[PDB]
DNA sequence: GAATTCGAGCTCGGTACCCGGGGATC
DNA sequence: CACAGATCCCCGGGTACCGAGCTCGAATTC
């Protein structure tokens, strides 16, 4: 083998099919940044954030040996190294091997595809194999720490968490968790609020460290295009107060496990 | 005093005063800024160190040399001075007309007068005696002559004598609509009737015409234009001079000539100095009876050269802004002329004229004394009419017989008569060799779609602009005077810049000098181009043999010089070229016949030996071989129904038309004669080059080249629509059996040596040359007369040679005795691009790179330069061309898939250095210095969105100095700015009211020296993407043609790196965030790495 | 209705043709 | 008022589909 590699044959090959699925197009040109941890996917829709991990337990085989090395998705500026997952781009398929050969800057990729042939082996696209050479100097901006507080949401929740906030700079749309813990989401016309309660009705929401209240407001308004471009099937809202831009990050917990990162207005508190 | 007026100023008592305020030393500082402009009341004045002249004095002492002989009426020669004339080169002929009452107290004889009566064409040949002495001789007798169907004018007419066609058009002369020929005769023609053939369409049969014999070349113009405008005149497009050569054979326009006897013992008469029509020691009138060619004598009789140059100040509220000969306060400041001597080579005067005192520098006249060359002799003048009419009576007084200088027709020459003219109002007319009414003219393309250049003509002075030789001479993307001499003398010089020239121009006469040296070393450096080049001595060699004079070789095209041959041939042979240009006089991309077919190449990278069979010069060898010409041709089968279908006539489908085409041994083409008779003379010359002296093998070389271009412009000749005398069947069927022939010889070698056992059964030597592998002879490629044959299997050793008889050996077999394939070349590798680009490497030679855009002018040294890397890496690195071999074992598809080869790796690295080199912001600009042609004046584009006119457009707004058409327009490509934006931006609304997103290249260009002078920064995104595509271009044969699997493998070379933008960067960085790339240290970065996934998990 | 389909409608490059123009090649 | 020819690639600038996405908008409906 390779001296990195990462394969995915099914009951691993399965799962990502269910990870990429709704993503669509959008990640497609992006940034892999691989390592021994797994494949860090990261994007930005409209400006914002945004990353999809997918750790190294995640696939059939995960082996890496070397430093962290940052492939842009996009061969030869047409082609994308995370079509091969597109939801049905090469129906049957069966296998897809990573296979990253050479010297610590500069490393190649290939991505060999494969195909179940009908009673077969495989079918193995040769005319679909990609070749990619790391980036060699690379600089990615990646989500710290844990969160000041994050509230799991079901989809229902959440489609009406953000069908509340307006995109459009003119309104500014405000989060707020206050004291009993409803937390509520608002703007001059639109209000929405929910009930939390801990972990450890179909408007309540569960969540971690609900004490920490919290009231941020947001600008530089993308949050729901991207959220709806991503295709966000329900997910954990979480709030990073402690920075002097505080930031929002929603993760799905859906068949996806994307994230779409946000920042905020510096806000007072403690 | 004379008989015909001299109209240069031999006294001047008032002009305009016009001179730089700053001059005037005591001035205070407001009075300095400005001009001087006005009327001033007394002679020209020059001022050679402390001493004074008057301008226009020709007594003993001058301050610059004289070679006349009258001033002004006045016989500056000494007693007695009589030199006998027997022998005298001839440098320019003009025709001027004479009267006989302009000419009564002239005291001529009778002969002469008789041949000018009421009026006559004297033929003037300018030249020198072997002494030295300037030299004219009017020849009297040349009339010119055109012929008409007699039957056609006869039933047009009703002429029932020749005195009747006589009467008529003296008659149509008089009734002109202006009164352009009052008192115009019928003893004013003489009609005579003759039997000629038209030149065309051989069935065509001998009839009568009149041959009219008009005395003036304007009456002919006007009875060629409209005397019975549906009659066919035959050839009123022929000079007085072209008679005058023509009718006397031997006869040249350039060279040496005797005065014979004459018959009758008429001897050629001296003219009394009063009666010179020009400036010249000596002057004879005679007939052509008294001339002989005078053969034995080669060689040039010290005819001077003047190179000059001219340094222009601009007045005004911007004196950065360029000089214009318009205006007033736009002068002339400084003229730098060098006076050679043409047969020895040597700079004998070096003058400066300088408005307001000059005080050359001390390091440039020991320059000079340390060269041997000729100490300045700085003039210096108060204003500006005095500095030129010091000039202009410099250039009459001496009267060079050549003159050059570097871009003189466009900007020197023009600048001077236009101040000559608008503001001053001298008469150049006798300011050349003639005493008056002499062409002194200059033509600029300006709005004329068909001129290709700008002419002047000064009578009896050939004007040979170097910038025009160095054009047709060298390939540069700039033809810059300092380009020019670091490309061909090896001579780094130092420019001054036209703005500096108003500073250095207020300091004092020291600053003054430093402007002086430079406008020196402009003209010493045009003299070593123009005696290195040596222009004239092969455009006399084309002048001799095309006869016509050498301002016609140097200016009027390609087209006359064939016609003259042609006409001289074809009046031997009895026909006559008819006119139909005449009737054309008042006249996406058009093509008016086939051409050469390329043959489609099997492009890639050949590094087997690659044969390269051409034909010498195919197309006259096949106007010889088959006998073409107007004469023979025939569309009609009617024609040669009397003939056998071979053994007298060729038959071919030219156009789908059948033309005829017959034998040299019933009628002998008359271009066959013309190509034959000169590929023998020219085979003469170059057989005696070898054993000759090295200085008449300089002659001798000129000579046989000169024969070389006229043998090639032969067929071109043919297919010059609405041309003098087109012949599109002729020029159809030329190339028409060339590419029969082409198609002929590939299947020849196809069927003849497809296996070895033939070549050796052809030729033995091939045992010695069999390469390991299989055998093939296939053919690869040709353009219009050669064919590539990759000969695998053989060995590129001994195979030129054997190529030479395989040559031979095809000639022999397919093509007639003056057709000659032959074998020169042979590649040991080859690169075929497309059909006419290629890269090959010669056995044991050079690199040949053709069409591929290192050849190109357009292009800038950056790209240039990288791309001469990579292709030397390709031909020269055995590493990289096995890799590059090796390419070729796969389709083009696989190699997006797979690793290169492994050779391939310096390949990639030239690509890396230039994409670091780039974006260096220590970038020499020159470098990235694009340039385009101004082909057209810029109100002809169809598409006025181009790069080069962008730049034009912006100059003319700045006052820069504008192109010329012709002219290289040098730009780059800015960065595309806020700046930029805006500016294209308004200059859209201010242009369109006169009568996010990328711009385009046309609206992103400037022209470099602005680019400069402004802190603008270049496109690196330009520079580089082209820089790939010229890459991709040349090196998309490797990866079977496909420019988009080349572009993507060459892309991958090119490290990629990503950041988030600037803004987010610091914005993040406030938010504790940190470098974790190379930008500060490696080991810092990795230990941010850690602790960032740390931090992560 | 709430998701939910592909349905219908936008736009947004992509690739390709077409043309003039530069400037080679024979 | 002056005038070799034609062929050919390539680039810049222009247009015109047109599939791919790509969300909205509203019949058919778990
Ligand atoms: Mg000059
Ligand atoms: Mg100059």
């Amino acid at each position: 083998g390779a001296p990195c590699q990462v394969v995915l044959q099914g009951a691993e090959l399965n799962g990502i099919l269910q990870a990429f699925a709704p993503l669509r197009t959008s990640l497609l040109d992006s940034l892999l940044v691989m390592g021994d941890r797994g494949i860090l996917i990261h994007n930005t829709i409209f400006g914002e954030q945004v990353f999809l991990p997918l750790e190294h337990s995640q696939f059939s085989r995960y082996r890496w040996r070397g430093p962290t090395a940052a492939f842009l998705s996009l061969v030869d500026q047409k082609r994308s190294l995370l079509s091969v997952f597109r939801a049905n781009q090469y129906p049957d398929l069966r296998r897809v091997e990573l296979a990253i050969t050479g010297q610590a800057p500069f490393r190649t990729l290939v991505q060999r595809i494969w195909t179940t042939t009908s009673d077969g082996e495989a079918v193995e696209l040769a005319s679909e194999t990609l070749m990619k050479r790391e980036l060699t100097s690379f600089v990615v901006l990646v989500p710290q720490g844990t969160p000041d507080v994050q509230l799991r949401l079901t989809r229902p929740q959440l489609t009406k968490v953000l069908n509340a906030t307006g995109a459009d700079s003119a309104t500014p749309t405000t989060f707020e968790l206050g004291v009993n813990g409803k937390f509520s989401v608002f703007t001059t016309s639109t209000c929405v609020t929910f009930a939390a309660r801990e972990e450890g009705n179909a408007k309540t929401v569960y969540g971690e460290n609900t004490h920490r209240t919290f009231s941020v407001v947001v600008d530089d308004c993308s949050m729901r295009a991207v959220l709806r471009r991503l295709q966000v099937a329900g997910g954990t809202l979480k709030f990073f107060l402690t920075t002097p831009v505080p930031s929002l990050c929603v993760t799905a917990t859906g068949p996806n496990a994307v994230s779409a990162v946000f920042l905020l207005k510096p806000q007072k508190i403690c | 005093g004379p008989t015909q007026r001299h109209t240069y100023y031999s006294e001047c008592d008032e002009f305009r005063f016009i001179a730089p305020r700053v001059l005037d030393e005591d001035a205070p500082p407001e009075k300095r800024a400005g001009v001087h402009d006005g009327h001033l009341k007394r002679a020209p004045k020059v001022y050679c160190g402390g001493d004074e002249r008057d301008v226009l004095r020709v007594g003993s002492g001058g301050f610059w040399p004289r070679r006349s002989r009258l001033w002004g009426g006045v016989d500056h020669a000494p007693a007695g001075f009589n030199p006998t004339v027997t022998v005298f080169h001839v440098y320019d002929i003009l025709e001027n007309v004479e009267h006989a009452y302009g000419m009564r107290a002239a005291q001529f004889h009778a002969r002469f007068m008789d041949a000018i009566t009421p009026t006559g064409t004297v033929i003037t040949l300018l030249g020198l005696t072997p002494e030295g002495h300037r030299v004219a001789v009017h020849v009297y007798g040349t009339r010119q002559y055109f012929y008409m169907n007699k039957e056609e004018v006869d039933r047009h007419l009703q002429c029932r004598a020749p005195r009747d066609l006589c009467e008529r058009m003296a008659a149509a002369l008089r009734e002109s609509p202006g009164a352009s020929f009052r008192g115009i005769s019928a003893d004013h023609f003489e009609a005579e009737v003759v039997e000629r053939t038209d030149v065309y369409y051989y069935e065509t049969r001998p009839a009568l015409f009149y041959r009219v014999y008009v005395r003036s070349g304007r009456v002919l113009s006007y009875l060629c234009d409209n005397f019975c405008p549906a009659i066919k005149k035959y050839e009123g497009g022929v000079d007085a001079t072209t008679r005058f050569i023509l009718d006397n054979p031997g006869f040249v326009t350039f060279g040496w000539y005797r005065l014979k006897p004459g018959r009758n013992n008429t001897l050629a008469q001296p003219r009394a100095p009063m009666a010179f029509g020009t400036s010249s020691d000596v002057e004879f009138n005679c007939t052509a009876d008294n001339l002989a060619i005078e053969g034995g004598m080669s060689d040039l009789p010290a005819y001077k050269l003047m190179c000059f140059d001219i340094e222009c100040k601009a007045g005004g509220e911007d004196e950065l802004a360029f000089p214009v000969a318009g205006h007033p306060e736009d002068l002339v400041i400084q003229i730098s002329c060098l006076l050679y001597d043409l047969s020895t080579t040597a700079l004998e005067h070096v003058l400066l004229f300088s408005l307001g005192s000059c005080d050359l520098p001390e390091s440039h006249l020991n320059e000079l004394a340390a060269r041997g060359l000729p100490t300045p002799v700085v003039l210096e003048f108060d204003s500006e009419f005095e500095m030129l009419l010091a000039f202009m009576t410099l250039v009459k007084q001496y009267g060079p017989e050549f003159v050059t200088g570097y871009n003189i027709i466009n900007f020197d020459w023009p600048f001077l008569l236009a101040k000559l003219t608008d503001i001053y109002k001298v008469p150049l007319d006798g300011y050349g060799r003639m005493n008056g009414r002499g062409v002194f003219r200059v033509w600029d393309i300006g709005q004329s779609h068909f001129q290709k250049r700008s002419k002047i003509k000064v009578n009896g002075m050939v004007n040979i602009d170097m910038y025009g030789i160095i054009t047709d001479k060298i390939k540069l993307s700039s033809y810059k005077l300092n380009a020019v001499a670091e490309a061909v003398l090896k001579d780094k010089k130092k420019d001054l810049s036209y703005r500096d020239i108003p500073a250095y121009y207020a300091t004092g006469p020291a600053q003054r000098g430093v402007i002086g040296e430079y406008c020196i070393q402009d003209s010493l450096l045009v003299g070593q181009l123009f005696f290195k080049f040596l222009p004239h001595l092969e455009l006399s060699a084309v002048a001799r043999l095309a006869g016509i004079n050498i301002t016609r070789t140097i200016y009027d095209g390609q087209q006359i010089r064939v016609f003259t041959c042609l006409l001289r041939l074809a009046d031997q042979k009895g026909f006559i070229l008819p006119d139909t240009q005449g009737r054309f006089r008042g006249a996406g991309r058009h093509v008016g016949y086939q051409g050469a077919r390329v043959l489609d190449p099997t492009s890639g990278f050949h590094v087997n030996p690659v044969v390269v069979f051409d034909f010498a010069s195919l197309y006259p060898s096949i106007i010889q071989a088959h006998n073409l010409c107007f004469s023979t041709l025939s569309l009609r089968a009617d024609a040669v129904a009397h003939l056998e279908a071979g053994k007298d006539y060729l038959e071919i489908e030219v156009g789908g038309r059948r033309l005829f085409f017959v034998k040299a041994h019933v009628r002998e083409s008359l271009l066959s004669i013309l190509l034959r008779d000169w590929l023998a003379m020219r085979k003469q010359i170059r057989s005696r080059i070898p054993q000759s002296s090295p200085e008449e093998a300089v002659l001798l070389d000129k000579q046989q080249a000169a024969i070389k271009v006229v043998c090639n412009s032969v067929y071109g000749f043919t297919g010059v629509q609405h041309g003098l005398l087109p012949c599109l069947h002729v020029a159809a069927t030329v190339t028409t059996i060339g590419r029969e022939m082409l198609l002929a010889t590939r299947e020849y070698v196809h069927a003849r040596w497809a296996a070895f056992e033939q070549l050796l059964a052809d030729f033995p030597e091939a045992a010695d040359m069999r390469a390991p592998g299989p055998y093939s002879m296939r053919i690869i490629y040709g353009d219009t007369d050669s064919i590539f044959v990759l000969c695998r299997g053989l060995t590129a050793a001994g195979l030129t040679a054997m190529g030479d008889k395989m040559a031979s050996h095809i000639s022999r077999a397919l093509f007639l005795p003056p057709i000659k394939l032959e074998c020169e070349k042979t590649f040991t590798k080859l690169l075929l691009i497309a059909k006419k680009k290629y890269i090959g490497v010669i056995y044991g030679g050079k690199m040949l790179i053709k069409g591929v855009d290192l050849v190109r002018k357009n292009n800038c040294a950056f790209i240039n330069r990288t791309s001469r890397a990579l292709v030397d890496l390709l031909f020269y690195d055995d590493t990289v061309s096995g890799a590059a071999a090796a390419l070729a074992e796969r389709p083009a598809e696989e190699w997006l898939a797979r690793p290169l080869p492994e050779g391939l790796q310096a390949f990639g690295a030239v690509l890396v250095d230039a994409h670091r080199r780039i974006t260096d912001p220590e970038r020499d600009i020159q470098d990235f210095v694009l340039t385009a042609e101004l082909s057209r004046h810029p109100r002809a584009y169809t598409n006025k969105r181009l790069a080069h006119l962008t730049v034009y457009y912006k100059l003319m707004a700045r006052r820069a100095q504008v192109p010329s058409i012709k002219d290289r327009i040098p730009y780059v490509i800015v960065a595309q700015t806020r700046e930029v934006e805006e500016t294209v931006a308004r200059l859209a609304a201010l242009r369109e009211l006169d009568a996010p997103r990328k711009l385009l290249v046309s609206e992103l260009a400037e022209d470099p020296a602005y680019a400069i002078a402004h802190g603008v920064a270049l496109n690196t995104d330009y520079y580089f993407s082209h820089l790939l595509g010229a890459a991709c271009v040349t090196f998309k044969a490797l990866f079977g043609n496909n420019a988009k699997i080349t572009e993507s493998l060459l892309k991958r070379f090119i490290p990629e790196v990503w950041h988030p933008p600037d803004d987010v960067a610091a914005r993040l960085r406030a938010a504790g965030f940190g470098a974790v790339g190379a930008g500060a240290t490696a080991e810092e970065t990795r230990r941010m790495l850690h602790r960032a996934f740390d931090t992560l998990a």
